[PDB]
């Protein structure tokens, strides 16, 4: 479970860079 | 007190921690390649680390990690 | 189940997806040479090359590890298209075909790791 | 909210810091008021009991885990009394054990003599999937 | 074998020692409560000192 | 646009934590009876519909506060408390500390409702599977919506004094 | 360094807590306080966790009570015995004081201690969790503990 | 902290060596409580008979 939460983690936060590189 | 198929998996999984937050600190500080592995370290074995990441991006990667290592530490002892 | 190979499967989803946008970026700095500050445009370049080349680097040795051999083999030519360029260090004509084939080779193994870690989790 | 009356503590960094401090993991940032400090003196007090706690019970469930013994032997199952055994109604078994001398054997006919749910199976097959 | 023999409870059987109950919040309230006093009482003593300086 | 924003939150937290402190369906036991907080009314009890009150009778101290459910209605004293507050920025207006006093009482009313909870788990308890049914989620909202308008009222008193 | 009496507090907390210490000493003399500190705490809690872990691993429950001149001390459990019989009769010409406290004990004590028959005698027994103990044959009583 | 490459190579054995230190010192006094808090003194005969 917590291998799971690393990778749930390691996603969002890609998603999020990704977010706010695209938001400038 | 834990298998070698999970010390395989914490290595992997704290470079794989690692090259994310290098990669998360690049599209914006420094957090390079060599302080990322730093910071990770002095996270990992539970000792104050230097400095913190300061996007929210970057914040998420850490916060997760420290749940790792105190789930791991706290199943090894 | 849960095995090694499953995990290291797990790892390269996340980090495949961050050299897809590696070699996107990389056709728009051809793109706005093509239409055309020109050191911006290629020291940049080589700023971004190096990550791609190191980040595919731990595939090629995430996989040895985990005993899934038969993954290697679809990426050890990539590592050796990085031999030439490392060796060596128009050209707008021949740079642009050697990068569009980047962006459909780490989309076609991308969704190899959305299966075939299926392939083993579900396989318990 | 304490921390902002009219610092470096917004909503943003408060949270960070606060989940640094419930990882025992520390921030570089720290309260610099006084109320602040009390604040971040409870909650570490809160986050350090809590990860002992459960450690303590990892711990003691991992324990009480591996300190298990399966049934074996007749002794065993005689002075184990959470599983209850039974033999066929009208069978060799049965007439055996009213005619068992042995102190072992003994505890377990009058164990078997008196019991509430079914202890005596007609067909063997129905004791088997039983 | 009239009084021990003939007995309805085993001490091997009843001594299981197996199957821990999990720790819930009715041991660990006693934390919980504290934390919150705490951030009571420095909530408080933020008020006081604020009132003081405006004084 | 932030003015806006607590008026609304604080009569979208107070009349929904009326409402979960009001009907008796927080807690699913087993007849399956459903369970409340001041009165529980059974089903499937031997009768069709039955609902009756429960008796609870250092540690009385634990028993009042669990009959006498003052906690999770102190938050809802404190949320119309506050919300008076801050609808005082039309009238009397040019005060600039008066919006200071809504933020205390949006997260006092906070500190007081997640309290109402451990004093009403650690009595539940003191196998049998219980669950928590859709009323008792209702009191949760009460907390989360009580801390943004607890950081909602707190920015405007700062941006008034900046 | 300041170290006024409010950073050393601050400090000290974040080193007893495990957590990241905001500053260091920067004489010898208070770097062996904050070392001293640091090994005192880091003993402290695992000797905590430790006992901790000790406790919910096994469980070691004691009674109450270990004999009757210990109860007849105390006085918190109210104990009750039959109401005609050899144990009244007994506890009634009693010329030892320890039981003589028991019976002038028994005599005012609200509500009756005393019971008609042995039945509703264990059934309070079962009934009362720490706060009620019978008297009865030694024979009886292992027979009913024995049921 | 160590600034150099080295120098954090130094810190990071290090810190391997303190936390399996400090970790197996925790679980070794947790097992010394446990083995002395779970002890039977010899009380019946049968409990004579077999020990
Ligand atoms: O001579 C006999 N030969 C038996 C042979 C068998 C077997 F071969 F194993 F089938 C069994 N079973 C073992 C367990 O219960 C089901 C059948 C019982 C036998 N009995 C006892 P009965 O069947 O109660 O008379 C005899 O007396
Ligand atoms: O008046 C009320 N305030 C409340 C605050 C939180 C919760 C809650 C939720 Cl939203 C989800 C899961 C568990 C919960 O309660 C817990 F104690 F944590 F178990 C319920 C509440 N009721
Ligand atoms: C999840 C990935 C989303 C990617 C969206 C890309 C949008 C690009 C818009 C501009 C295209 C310009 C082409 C010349
Ligand atoms: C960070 C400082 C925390 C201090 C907590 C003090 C708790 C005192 C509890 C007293 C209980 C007494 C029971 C008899
Ligand atoms: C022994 C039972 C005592 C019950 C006390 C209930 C008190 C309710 C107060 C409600 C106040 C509403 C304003
Ligand atoms: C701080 C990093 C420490 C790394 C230690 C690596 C130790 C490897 C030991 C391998 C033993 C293999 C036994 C079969
Ligand atoms: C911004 C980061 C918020 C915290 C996210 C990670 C928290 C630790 C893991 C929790 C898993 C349920
Ligand atoms: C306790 C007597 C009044 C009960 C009122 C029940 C109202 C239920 C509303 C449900 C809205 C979803
Ligand atoms: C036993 C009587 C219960 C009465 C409950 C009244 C609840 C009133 C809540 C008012 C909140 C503003
Ligand atoms: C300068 C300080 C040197 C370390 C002194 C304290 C070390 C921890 C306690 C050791 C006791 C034997
Ligand atoms: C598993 C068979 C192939 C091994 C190749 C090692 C290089
Ligand atoms: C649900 C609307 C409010 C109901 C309660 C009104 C006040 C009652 C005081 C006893
Ligand atoms: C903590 C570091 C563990 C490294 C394990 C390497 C494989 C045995
Ligand atoms: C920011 C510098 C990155 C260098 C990467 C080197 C990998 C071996
Ligand atoms: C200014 C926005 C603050 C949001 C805080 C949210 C806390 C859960
Ligand atoms: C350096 C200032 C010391 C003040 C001490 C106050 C004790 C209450
Ligand atoms: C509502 C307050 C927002 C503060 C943001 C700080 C980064
Ligand atoms: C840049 C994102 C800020 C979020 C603040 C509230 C969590």
């Amino acid at each position: 479970g917590v291998f799971y939460i690393l990778i749930g983690g390691l996603g969002l936060a890609m998603l999020v860079a990704l977010i706010e590189f695209c938001y400038k | 007190p834990l298998a070698y198929e999970i010390w395989m998996c914490i290595v992997f999984a704290y470079i794989g921690v690692s090259v994310v937050l290098f990669l998360v600190s690049r599209f914006s500080n420094e957090f390079g390649i060599f302080n990322s592995l730093w910071f990770s370290l002095g996270a990992f074995m539970r000792q104050g680390c230097d400095i913190s990441p300061r996007s929210l991006s970057g914040r998420i990667v850490g916060g997760v990690w420290w749940f790792f290592t105190l789930i791991i530490i706290s199943s090894y002892t | 189940a849960f095995t090694f190979a499953a995990f290291c499967y797990m790892l390269t989803l996340v980090l495949c997806a961050s050299l897809i946008f590696f070699v996107i970026w990389h056709i728009i700095a051809f793109d706005e040479l093509r239409t055309d500050n020109i050191e911006r445009i290629c020291c940049l370049l080589r700023k971004l090359v190096v990550p791609e080349y190191s980040i595919h680097g731990l595939f090629c040795l995430m996989f040895l590890c985990a005993a899934e051999w038969v993954t290697l083999g679809l990426n050890i030519p990539l590592l050796f298209y990085h031999l030439w360029r490392y060796f060596h260090r128009d050209i707008l004509n021949y740079c642009q075909k050697e990068s569009w084939c980047k962006l459909a080779f780490y989309l076609l193994s991308f969704f190899y790791y959305l299966y075939s870690m299926v392939y083993t989790l579900v396989s318990f | 909210l304490v921390s902002r009356f009219s610092n470096e503590f917004g909503i943003f960094n408060s949270l960070w810091f606060s989940l640094g401090a419930f990882m025992q993991q520390g921030c570089d940032i720290s309260p610099r008021s006084l109320s602040g400090r009390i604040v971040g003196g409870v909650w570490w007090f809160f986050t350090l009991i809590i990860i002992s706690s459960y450690t303590a019970n990892l711990a003691a469930f991992l324990t009480v885990e591996r300190m298990v013994s399966p049934i074996e032997s007749a002794e065993d199952l005689a002075k184990q009394t959470e599983i209850a055994y039974g033999t066929l109604e009208a069978g060799s078994t049965k007439e055996f054990f009213r005619r068992s001398k042995i102190a072992v054997f003994e505890k377990m006919w009058t164990y078997m003599k008196s019991a509430e749910p079914s202890v005596f199976v007609r067909t063997t097959e129905e004791g088997m999937i039983r | 074998k009239w009084w021990y023999d003939k007995g309805e409870c085993g001490s091997g059987g009843g001594d299981s020692k197996e199957k821990t109950s999990a720790l819930s919040l009715s041991n660990v309230a006693g934390v919980f409560y504290i934390l919150v006093g705490g951030l009571g009482l420095a909530m408080l003593v933020a008020l006081i000192e604020f009132c003081y300086k405006s004084r | 646009v932030q003015v806006l924003l607590t008026t609304i939150g604080a009569f979208s937290a107070f009349g929904l934590m009326t409402i979960a402190i009001s009907t008796d369906y927080w807690l699913y036991t087993r007849g399956l009876t459903h369970s409340g907080l001041w009165r529980i009314c059974c089903l499937e009890g031997l009768k069709r519909g039955v609902c009756v009150k429960i008796n609870h009778f250092a540690e009385y101290l634990l028993r009042v506060v669990r009959a006498s459910s003052i906690f999770p209605i102190l938050s809802a004293i404190l949320l119309l408390l506050g919300g008076v507050c801050v609808a005082a920025s039309r009238v009397y207006k040019s005060k600039r500390n008066i919006i200071l006093g809504a933020g205390i009482l949006f997260v006092a009313a906070g500190l007081s409702n997640i309290i109402g909870v451990i004093v009403y788990i650690s009595a539940n308890a003191g196998k049998n599977h219980y669950s928590y049914g859709w009323s008792f989620y209702f009191g949760g909202l009460s907390f989360i919506l009580a801390e943004v308008i607890g950081v909602l009222a707190v920015n405007i008193y700062i941006e008034r004094s900046r | 360094n300041e170290f006024g009496i409010f950073n050393s507090l601050w400090f000290s907390l974040g080193a007893f807590m495990r957590q990241g210490c905001d500053i260091s000493p920067r004489s010898l003399s208070g770097r062996i306080v904050g070392g001293v500190w640091w090994f005192f705490t880091l003993i402290i809690i695992s000797s905590y966790t430790a006992n901790l872990a000790a406790f919910l691993t096994v469980e070691r429950m004691v009674s109450p009570i270990e004999s009757a001149e210990d109860l007849s001390k105390q006085t918190e459990i109210a104990y009750g015995t039959l109401d005609s019989g050899s144990t009244k009769e007994f506890f009634r010409r009693s010329k030892i004081a320890v039981f003589d406290k028991m019976w002038t004990y028994m005599r005012s004590a609200e509500p009756s201690v005393f019971v008609r028959t042995t039945a509703e005698g264990v059934a309070r027994v079962r009934k009362s969790k720490g706060k009620y103990a019978y008297l009865l044959e030694s024979t009886m009583n292992e027979y009913i503990e024995q049921r």
